[PDB]
């Protein structure tokens, strides 16, 4: 797509902790497989979108539990998922309370954030304690976006929630299909005609080591069991002390960016194109791969659009998944 | 004209009737769209039936409740459960309470039992349709004779799994049955055991075949007792349901049927968009003018 | 109703670190208890994509000289790569290798006298507890300050909250100087001047906002 | 099983100015130090693999891929094909004027996908670790920064280390790459000792980085400028449509012609 995308993205993951998480349709029980692919999901989402954040709610026993708050580093989330392997999964879920906690945190994120909730939902009895069409009207008006990945069935309420809030609903066959669905929700989904297109004020703090062998330095502890920090990253608004970048400013409200973290997600904006895939021999006067200078010992030859060079299957998967550019069009 | 009429050999043989066309139209599909299973085998390998003639047999009602429980745990968005008689639904939902079953069915979905009031049935239907849309799971269990299954139709997500409990035989009624059967022996030529099977199957397949509206609707439709596998009773279901009744599905267990339901719903909850139909189960403007399509439509329809 | 009291209490109990903070601020005579418990509740067609191509890297000194050098260099390197492959002779003189081992030895060039990181681990534990109390307290102080500070919010109620923030800031600096005198006069180490950098930047933003708003008076 | 992928920045203009300088150190000792590093890497273990790429100004042609004079035999064949390939490359050459600054993004792209296909070649018993040496001697063009970061993040994902020996001038993007991927950066202070720098710093593999005491990491500048005036920024304004850095606040966003909502 050559369309607008939601690139600052407070996503918020609601997992079941239902009775139906313990069912053994997957190769381990559904809790374990779901949680493993969420570990992979947090990994690839922070690997691809650096500005954004994640928060994890386990929904358990008709109540909702904010298990890990909305933050932007994979260590705390994957640590909490390694903890949450050990849980119990007792009771029926509650879609009302989980969407209420996600709404309560996602009211006051600024308007340019595509505020997104991902409900990995298994069971069928959606045991709410109040009316859940007024929530869907509120979340429609609060311009949030909720997408539900479903297990074993299609449920009408999750269908109405997905088609009305703006999201997308999907049901799971396999391990591989479920990986394809979570990979589909890694990428930034396109925006509606409703979300604000603002201009967030940003800060670009340089790295600062202990200045000249600590000749008149500023010895600090940290800012969020810490040692004595000699130097590091400052802030251009409040002049505090941060170890890691990118981190939202804990005492100002500025967002702090190193700016390859803007360059880590530039491929969404000037995207790739399609490779013309042709299996047969077909006029090939360029026998060797323009990717890595090797022969084409199979019957799959892939030719670009603009330069129209030659690529094999290995160069196809590598260019379209990782390098994200044609090596010909750079030249 | 009806969606179910089977067999068509008997409506000229009752109505003093000689038609021009006796036609049956085969369900041509690009996607399985339905699966009927005959769950005629308990989980204890108890033969599921209703041979007792409404005087309760305990283990068969136990296996009916086990079927409803596990099919509740699998199916989304509303399960419709047709019993035989209101005395039998009365007795069954009685002995689903003293026996510890019905609270578990409550834990999975919300029941709406039927009564023979004209207004209480309408309120139970209205709450059943407001519970298939406000998140939770709803399950309407009724009688396969009354007005619940005559007009009140169950569309895309109101009934996913029509559970036909038992074979519906008119058992309560008097010598009107014996006398109409003596008449159909004498002055028409239609047998006893032919007309009873015809009447039972037109009621059963009448109440089953309401779940499906279009090609983009999917309805699990289970038949729960062993008698629907016995050739004459299966032979009088319509052709568009016998076409999708596989010999493996014939006489499944409870749990084999539950696993077939799971595989059914998972293979049939994916994006089945309009672009998957223009070949097989749909026709455009210009897909009609081809004479190959005319040969296809010659091959679909048949007569009796 | 005595609700708030019961809340701030229940918290202080459950949260002893917060209790600490509450003492270090209220009991320390920096602010009043009420204040503390009070405020503690669409087609995207890019126009100029060349700005994306050479990104936020600053402009390096890139002055390739006149295109005569292109022709000269093409001539010299087309002549250069004709006659080729000496492998024994040309590659290394041994004196260059000896000077390279001299450099990569730990007293020469490219060994920067780096990865030293001389630390001051003398009295670790109780000073770490002092700094935990101090960074919690100054984090709460600068939390309130930079939370109300950023947008000027040009009315009289927010300016009054800013004046209360100014009073809390000055008494916070007094309490920080008192804590530095009571702490660092034990064994003469452990510069606490980072907290003084943070509070000095609060002091500086307060005076700079004061001069800015006095310029914005008329 | 290891895979060194040397990349030699064969700028004909730069080494031409180096050979008209009449110094001691020309391109011949550069490519000879490359081949001695390659034969040393194949020499350290039987299972090691080698691939040597040469970024020209307009093409990323690979260099690589009996015993007459006493070497090991496969070292002799590899040296013969590298020598004949640089003689076919540099002598038979061209001249153009709009594109005369060297490239490094494309050769790194070929190295990334080459390591991908050679990791598909690996069977289930053994496992391949990999790195890319970059021997840079020219000035990198700014114009491919959009491309260049991408290959770094590919080497971030594919767990390929990146090392760099820069010869004449420092390079911010390449020390940036060697900071991101976990590799190593080194600016040589005297040219003709190049091989002895490589055989101690850049020859040792991943399970010898942790054993050897190496020259320390230089501090990496995360400088950032606007797309407006190219000047250094400590606080900037970044759009959420275009995702571009502006220095001073402006009404109408120039990078994507955004009808900016004003509050
Ligand atoms: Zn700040
Ligand atoms: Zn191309
Ligand atoms: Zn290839
Ligand atoms: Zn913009």
């Amino acid at each position: 797509g050559q369309v607008r995308l939601g690139m600052m993205r407070h996503l918020y993951v609601v997992v079941d902790g239902s009775r139906t998480m313990e069912d053994q349709d997957l190769k381990p029980n559904r809790l374990t497989c779901t949680l493993k692919l969420l570990e992979y999901f947090v990994e690839e989402y922070f690997d691809q979108n650096p500005i954004s954040q994640i928060g994890i709610i386990v929904t358990k026993s008709k109540r909702a539990e904010k298990l890990t708050e909305l933050s932007g580093n994979p260590r705390k989330h994957i640590t909490s998922l390694k903890k949450a392997v050990d849980m119990t999964c007792h009771g029926e879920p509650s879609l009302y309370n989980s969407l209420s906690i996600a709404m309560q945190t996602l009211k006051h994120m600024p308007g340019h954030t595509s505020r997104e909730v991902l409900i990995i939902f298994s069971s069928l009895t959606t045991c709410d304690p109040s009316n859940i069409y007024d929530l869907i009207k509120t979340l429609k008006a609060a311009k949030i976006r909720v997408s539900v990945i479903g297990l074993s069935a299609e449920v009408r309420v999750c269908t109405v929630l997905a088609r009305e809030t703006g999201g997308t609903y999907h049901v799971i066959l396999d391990e591989s299909h479920y990986k394809e669905l979570l990979t589909h929700h890694v990428s930034p989904p396109p925006a509606s005609s409703s979300s604000e297109c603002s201009l967030i004020r940003m800060g670009f703090p340089q790295h600062t080591i202990a200045s000249l062998s600590d000749q008149d330095a500023k010895p600090s502890f940290s800012m969020a069991e810490p040692g004595l920090t000699l130097g590091g990253y400052f802030c251009p608004q409040c002049r505090a002390k941060y170890c890691e970048l990118p981190v939202e400013c804990k005492i100002c409200g500025l967002t702090l960016v190193s700016a390859p973290h803007l360059a880590r997600s530039y491929h969404h904006l000037f995207p790739l194109d399609a490779f013309q895939e042709i299996p047969l021999e077909e006029y090939n006067g360029e026998r060797f791969c323009y990717g890595c200078q090797g022969e084409l010992k199979d019957q799959h030859v892939y030719v670009c659009a603009v330069c129209q060079n030659v690529f094999c299957v290995d160069c196809d998967v590598f260019v379209h998944d990782s390098l994200h550019c044609c090596p010909g069009c750079i030249h | 004209t009806s969606g179910t009429l089977s067999p068509l050999d008997i409506y000229p043989k009752i109505l003093d009737f000689h038609p021009v066309t006796m036609a049956t139209f085969t369900m041509t599909l690009a996607r399985v769209c339905l699966c009927p299973m005959i769950i005629g085998r308990g989980n204890d390998q108890v033969a599921i039936s209703s041979k007792f003639e409404t005087r309760e047999d305990i283990a068969v009602i136990r296996n009916y409740g086990n079927l409803l429980l596990e099919m509740s745990a699998v199916v989304p968005d509303g399960i419709v459960a047709f019993f035989t008689s209101y005395q039998y639904m009365e007795s069954t939902v009685a002995s689903w309470y003293e026996q510890g079953i019905l609270e578990n069915i409550q834990r999975n979905k919300l029941l709406f039992i039927e009564t023979q009031d004209g207004a209480e049935t309408s309120v139970a239907l209205e709450k059943y349709q407001e519970a298939c849309e406000n998140g939770r799971g709803a399950i309407l269990l009724s009688v396969a004779r009354g007005k619940v299954s005559e007009g009140i139709d169950f569309v895309h997500h109101y009934g996913r799994a029509v559970i036909m409990f038992g074979v519906p035989y008119v058992y309560t009624q008097s010598r009107i049955l014996k006398a109409r059967l003596e008449y159909l022996r004498d002055q028409f030529q239609i047998r006893e055991n032919d007309f009873l099977t015809f009447d039972a199957m037109r009621h059963a397949a009448q109440c089953v075949g309401r779940a499906i509206r279009g090609k983009t609707d999917y309805g699990l439709m289970v038949f729960a007792d062993k008698r629907f596998a016995r050739g004459d009773k299966r032979g009088k279901l319509p052709r568009w349901i016998q076409e999708h009744l596989t010999d493996a599905n014939l006489n499944l267990t409870v749990d084999e049927g539950v696993q077939v339901a799971k595989y059914f719903l998972r293979q049939m909850a994916q994006p089945f968009h309009r672009e998957d139909q223009l070949g097989l189960s749909l026709l455009s403007l210009e897909q009609l003018e081809s004479e190959e399509t005319l040969k296809r439509i010659e091959q679909i329809a048949q007569q009796l | 109703a005595n609700k708030e009291l019961e809340e701030k209490n229940r918290m202080l109990q459950e949260d002893p670190v917060l209790f600490q903070l509450y003492k270090d601020l209220v009991v320390s005579q920096v602010i009043s208890a009420e204040e503390f418990w009070a405020n503690r509740l669409i087609a995207l067609n890019l126009k100029k994509s060349d700005r994306y191509y050479h990104g936020p890297t600053p402009i390096q000194s890139l002055q390739y000289a006149t295109s005569q050098d292109i022709i000269n260099s093409f001539q010299s390197i087309r002549q250069e790569m004709e006659a080729y492959t000496p492998k024994l002779t040309q590659v290394l003189s041994s004196s260059a290798a000896s000077s390279t081992i001299t450099a990569l030895s730990p007293g020469g060039a490219l060994m920067q006298g780096g990865t030293q990181q001389a630390i001051n681990q003398m009295v670790p534990n109780d000073i770490q507890s002092e700094l935990k109390h101090l960074y919690v307290a100054v984090g709460e102080l600068l939390r309130h300050f930079w939370s109300c500070f950023p947008v000027n919010t040009p009315f009289l109620e927010e300016k009054v909250v800013k004046m209360k923030s100014n009073l809390e800031r000055f008494q916070v600096t007094k309490l920080c100087p008192f804590q530095e005198k009571i702490r660092r006069q034990y064994l003469s180490t452990n510069l606490v001047s980072h907290i003084e950098e943070m509070l000095q930047t609060a002091y500086n933003k307060l005076h700079t906002w004061q001069s800015r708003r006095l310029m914005k008076k008329t | 099983l290891n895979l060194l992928v040397i990349v030699v920045d064969a700028n004909p203009i730069w080494w031409g100015k180096q050979a008209l300088k009449e110094s001691q150190f020309t391109l011949s000792k550069c490519i000879d130090a490359v081949m001695v590093l390659g034969n040393s890497h194949l020499f350290m273990n039987r299972s090691n693999k080698l691939a040597v790429i040469a970024s020209h100004i307009q093409e990323s042609r690979f260099l690589y891929p009996g015993s007459k004079d006493g070497k090991y035999e496969l070292l002799t064949s590899a040296n013969e094909v590298i020598v004949e390939e640089i003689k076919d490359l540099m002598t038979k050459s061209d001249i153009k004027g709009q594109h005369t600054e060297t490239l490094l993004a494309g050769s790194l792209a070929k190295a990334l996908c080459y390591i991908h296909r050679m990791n598909k070649e690996v069977k289930d018993n053994q496992e391949m670790k990999s790195r890319i040496l970059v021997i840079k001697a020219a000035e990198d063009s700014a114009l491919q920064y959009m491309n260049f970061m991408n290959v770094i993040f590919a080497a971030q994902k594919q767990n390929i280390l990146i090392d760099a020996c820069v010869l004449d001038s420092d390079s911010g993007l390449l020390q940036q790459a060697c900071d991101i991927t976990g590799g190593l950066y080194l600016k040589v202070p005297q040219m003709p000792s190049l091989l002895q720098y490589l055989l101690w710093v850049f020859l040792p593999d991943q399970d010898q980085r942790s054993q050897l005491i190496l020259p320390p990491p230089v501090h990496v500048d995360y400088r950032a400028a606007c797309f407006c005036h190219r000047n250094l920024i400590e606080i900037g304004y970044v759009c959420s449509v275009c995702l571009s850095i502006f220095c001073n606040f402006s009404p109408i966003c120039t990078t994507c012609e955004t009808a900016f909502k004003i509050s």
